């Protein structure tokens, strides 16, 4: 019994240790957000199989590292689901081929938010993955440890909720004017949802965003949002309805406001937060 | 914030 990476790398006969880099395209599923597929990773086989029947377990242990390391979630083994990070050794599964099979190990984080996020920055560690192979032949037990790294810089959904993008630029055309903010959202399953804006204000409605272009800045004017025609202030809800697999439009359009005095030439810049909340 | 939303524009004097 050994097992090889995607990429060739091999844990020999008697276990051992591998480090396995992998491209995350994290996604939210209901009830719960996938971090990791390793069954296009992780590949193992039995040497002697007209013999020996081989067993492997994903044993207590495993779990999340770096910044994931505080996430609660579940693992897919070979198609049932078990709490993650092990507690307890998953049930046994049969390997009695000298074919390379996959280890069918999927990992998953419990939503903890409602679209949140965090960063998973390229070559840091996500999990540490604990294999263990007997069989019904003598005593062996070993140990073959997997160390999970990101190959790309993503950021895993925490929440029940995803978005279009994390980050948005839009360009207004020369004041005055607006432009559409393009920001869709929709969730793995319904979830009544809210948002509500973050940022520094100049006025005393708190729905204008204060100019902070440091280099050659405008005087006079600031950065409005709204909906439709309605003014959306800071830390205000914006209620969503309903919001499922489909993608819904936050509808959001940027406006040049005035914040008073003479308006003068120069650039204009606001940075604004989204955050999203059940209701 | 879930979302980081960048507006930028400009006044051209005339
Ligand atoms: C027909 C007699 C073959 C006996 C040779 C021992 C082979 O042992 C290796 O291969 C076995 C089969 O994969 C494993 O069960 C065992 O742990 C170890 O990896
Ligand atoms: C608003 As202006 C700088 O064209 O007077």
């Amino acid at each position: 019994f050994a097992c090889k990476t995607a990429n060739g790398t091999a844990i020999p006969i008697g276990g051992g240790s591998a480090n396995v880099y992998v491209n995350l395209a994290p996604a939210v599923n209901v009830g719960q957000n996938l971090v990791v597929d390793l069954s296009t990773q992780i590949f193992c086989h039995n040497d002697y199989p007209e013999t020996i029947t081989d067993y492997v377990t994903l044993q207590r242990g495993s779990a999340y590292g770096g910044v994931l390391s505080s996430f609660s979630g579940t693992v897919k083994y070979n198609g049932s689901s078990y709490p993650f990070p092990t507690t307890s050794e998953t049930p046994r599964v049969v390997y009695n081929s000298r074919t390379d099979k996959p280890w069918p190990v999927a990992l998953y984080l419990t939503p903890v938010s409602s679209a949140g996020g965090v960063a998973i920055k390229a070559g840091s560690l996500i999990a540490v993955l604990i294999l263990r192979q007997t069989n019904n032949y003598n005593s062996d037990d070993f140990q073959f440890v997997w160390n999970i790294y990101a190959n790309n810089d993503v950021v895993v959904p925490t929440g029940g909720c995803d978005v279009s993008a994390r980050d948005v630029t839009v360009t207004l055309p020369d004041y005055p004017g607006s432009v559409p903010i393009p920001l869709t959202v929709y969730c793995a399953k319904s979830q009544n949802l809210g948002y509500y804006l973050s940022g520094t204000t100049a006025d005393a409605g708190n729905s204008i965003f204060t100019n902070t272009a440091s280099f050659s800045p405008a005087q006079g004017v600031g950065v409005q949002l709204t909906r439709n025609g309605t003014i959306i202030p800071a830390n205000n809800t914006v209620s969503l309805g309903a919001v499922g697999t489909s993608a819904v439009s936050l509808g959001l359009t940027a406006n040049y406001a005035r914040t008073g005095g003479q308006v003068t030439a120069g650039n204009v810049q606001s940075i604004i937060g989204v955050t999203f909340v059940y209701q | 914030a879930d979302v980081t939303i960048t507006v930028n524009g400009k006044v051209v004097a005339k």
